[PDB]
RNA sequence: UUAAUUGGAUUCAACGCCGGGAACCUCACCGGGGGCGACGGCAGGAUGAAGGCCAGGCUGAAGGUCUUGCCGGACGCGCCGAGAGGAGGUGCAUGGCCGCCGUCAGCUCGUACCGUGAGGCGUCCACUUAAGUGUGGUAACGAGCGAGACCCGCGCCCCCAGUUGCCAGUCCCUCCCGCUCGGGAGGGAGGCACUCUGGGGGGACUGCCGGCGAUAAGCCGGAGGAAGGGGCGGGCGACGGUAGGUCAGUAUGCCCCGAAACCCCCGGGCUACACGCGCGCUACAAUGGGCGGGACAAUGGGUGCCGACCCCGAAAGGGGGAGGUAAUCCCCUAAACCCGCCCUCAGUUCGGAUCGCGGGCUGCAACUCGCCCGCGUGAAGCUGGAAUCCCUAGUACCCGCGCGUCAUCAUCGCGC
């Protein structure tokens, strides 16, 4: 099963508040921006933070 | 070929360094390293108790450089002793030290309790130990001392935890001590931090 | 001589001319690339030698 | 007129360590130097029984040791030969040089 | 059964298992022959201890012992303690390691609260997941180890690198064909295009679209894509239990032998054979057998070794011997498959067990007890009762090859 991981959704939710205007609804313009704003290195690990926070981007801006 | 070199000259390491670990017992030795020199060989050794190893002004460095250089292989071998540079972050250390505790008399409870206390003073993560043998009866018995942090399962826990083993031999038996420390630096791989 | 009554036999080949360097057993001896050690004392001194077990 | 360089070792970043500096010592200085060939590695692999006894599923040890190499050809000039002559290699990396 | 046929393991989890393919050795068994007591002391000892030898008897053979006399100079098992050594007993005295429950989803802690107490709660309920994996509700609120994350390999693309790897385009020389308009093959220059080798990087995230579910967790179905929902295959096995196996790999307590249960040498045995069983190989034929001819690999290994190339022999083999410490030289022009001819449903041109004669190789030694070759001989077997095993994709079936063991020997293990 796909179940996301716990401080996969932990560290993106602590992005989310902290930059909120800083994240879209594209994948790639998240991608590198959780690149540049963690010290994460493994590749794989990147992509999930960065698809939770266009679901979270795409949530909220719906407004649940 | 080419791999028959590298093999030789690992098994000498390993069989010298057994040698020195059998024979170094109560000086507490934690290792060694081997350098080449056009001159010769120099040879490092580490030990807590550098007295120990000269052994009363020489008499002993001499007896040490004969053997190494007639039994092993060694070309014109040179000793310089050293001090440990982490006794209490070293597993191998502290399972020996451990062990003489245990052969001079202590209750085990007490002897691994203190150890404990020291290395997590000492600024680690997490120390597990493990003694084994017949204590307190005829019946053997295994008991475990733990806390902190420590991973036991995947590649970090290869490559992170130092891992250290030693024979007690009392009276009635022979009794195992195992240790395992993790170091203050260890990162585990789902520790993200937030650039500020 | 009573001395010459205790001598073996320098033999060549054969399971009797080869013996595990750390702890003397004949019979299954490694003799890959110049190694001599039993299959039981290779498995506890390979790390120390460097190799791993990738797969 | 022209040195080959073999280098071999069981860690990949001394090799590359020492690469490195040769190829800078030829950069620094007017030489041609043919860049760093990389040869096959060298694998060797053995297959052990784990049990003492022979009681039980049999269950088999995969240990492996792993050799990188590299080749480098760079032409004889002594003002650069003596340089790559004094550097100095880790413990752990084996160089062998030739003229050809 | 025997002089001995050494021992361990008996449901899964004993029985091509102990890396156990034992001619000597291995060896632990049987027959026989020799040798060994640091260190203390007792008899003894230069008027020479302890020790060693030419020839010849005993002997399987032996200065082992004796005969015969020649050596050497300081210790002394004839005696008492003690010791080395022990594949001798105990895995129900232990350490370490390994199998199984089980790569299953479990095992706990701090404070609070409930119960006189053993204990309980959290860890329960509904939905969901490969998972105590998650989302909501809850006298619980929060944590730790395990799961996941992690490490190695495979499949697609980009940058760098060009030898010992690669040869398409361009040039030159030589040789063949339908006589050369055209088409091939070698060699030299020359190049890094392509393949390959190995460092770095990109790429997949339920990201996009439509449904179900609660609007959450997720699930189902599509687009594009080399790859789609742990992308595929491996490594890593929690707290404990199993008095599970191992003291005959090594370490080790106790008990035993301690001039034999220690250490050597020769010859036997582990290879016996009315019989019961496990795992396999070869067949019972045409979805074939034989003869001649034609095609295409990968993994690994090589100096105590791999050996191209020439000569001799019908074969197994024999005599010289380049190159190779190896992306360079060698093992190395696989088989199943395809084409033509003979046999035509038969115990046969199926099957090749068993036995005779002869020729070889390794080795100090081939009878017990090794492997190979030529001619001859030609057993059971014509598809298998009740039962029962393995396997979901480059998988199962069919076909060969490499390495380990190894002087010689593979119906085996691990890989291709
Ligand atoms: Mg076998
Ligand atoms: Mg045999
Ligand atoms: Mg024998
Ligand atoms: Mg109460
Ligand atoms: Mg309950
Ligand atoms: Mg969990
Ligand atoms: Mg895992
Ligand atoms: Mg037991
Ligand atoms: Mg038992
Ligand atoms: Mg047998
Ligand atoms: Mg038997
Ligand atoms: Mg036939
Ligand atoms: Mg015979
Ligand atoms: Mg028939
Ligand atoms: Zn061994």
């Amino acid at each position: 099963g796909k179940i996301r991981q716990g401080f996969i959704k932990r560290v993106a939710r602590e992005l989310f508040n902290k930059y909120p205007n800083e994240f879209t609804r594209d994948f790639e313009h998240n991608k590198k921006k959780v690149e540049e704003l963690t010290n994460v290195t493994s590749k794989k690990i990147r992509n999930r933070i960065a698809g939770y926070i266009t679901k979270l981007v795409r949530m909220k801006e719906e407004g649940k | 070929a080419i791999e028959r070199y590298f093999i030789r000259e690992a098994v000498k390491e390993m069989l010298i360094d057994e040698f020195l670990e059998k024979e170094l017992r109560r000086a507490g030795y934690g290792g060694l390293d081997i350098k080449k020199t056009p001159l010769g060989t120099k040879v490092i050794i580490f030990a807590a108790n550098p007295g120990y190893v000269i052994g009363r002004g020489g008499r002993r460095i001499r007896e040490l450089t004969r053997i190494l250089e007639r039994q092993f292989g060694l070309e014109n071998p040179q000793i310089d002793v050293q001090e440990i540079k982490n006794p209490y972050l070293n597993a191998k250390v502290q399972a020996v030290r451990i062990a003489q505790a245990l052969e001079r008399g202590i209750h085990f409870r007490r002897a691994a309790y203190a150890a404990m206390r020291a290395i997590m003073s000492n600024g680690a993560r997490g120390v597990e130990i493990r003694i084994s043998g017949k204590l307190t009866g005829e019946r053997a018995k295994s008991v475990r001392f733990y806390q902190g942090y420590l991973a036991k399962v995947g590649n970090p826990a290869e490559t992170l935890v130092s891992k250290g083993y030693a024979q007690a031999l009392l009276k009635l038996g022979v009794i195992g001590v195992k240790v395992a420390i993790m170091p203050p630096d260890a990162r585990l791989p789902d520790e993200i931090e937030i650039i500020e | 001589a009573k001395a010459d009554y205790n001598k073996r036999k320098p033999r060549k080949f054969g399971k009797g001319a080869r013996r595990c360097i750390r702890c003397g057993q004949y019979g299954p001896i490694i003799r890959i690339h110049g190694l001599m050690l039993c299959r039981h004392c290779f498995r506890e001194v390979a790390p120390k030698l460097g190799f791993r077990k990738y797969e | 007129q022209k040195a080959r360089i073999k280098l071999a070792s069981t860690n990949v970043r001394s090799l590359e360590e020492v690469a490195n500096q040769i190829k800078q010592i030829a950069e620094r200085t007017g030489v041609r130097m043919s860049g760093p060939i990389p040869l096959p590695t060298k694998r060797i692999r053995i297959v052990t029984r784990k049990s003492p006894d022979g009681e039980g599923s049999a269950t088999f040890d995969r240990w492996e040791l792993r050799i990188h190499k590299r080749l480098i050809d760079i032409e004889a000039d002594e003002r650069a030969m003596r340089q790559i002559m004094r550097i100095r290699v880790p413990e752990d990396v084996t160089i062998e040089i030739e003229l050809i």
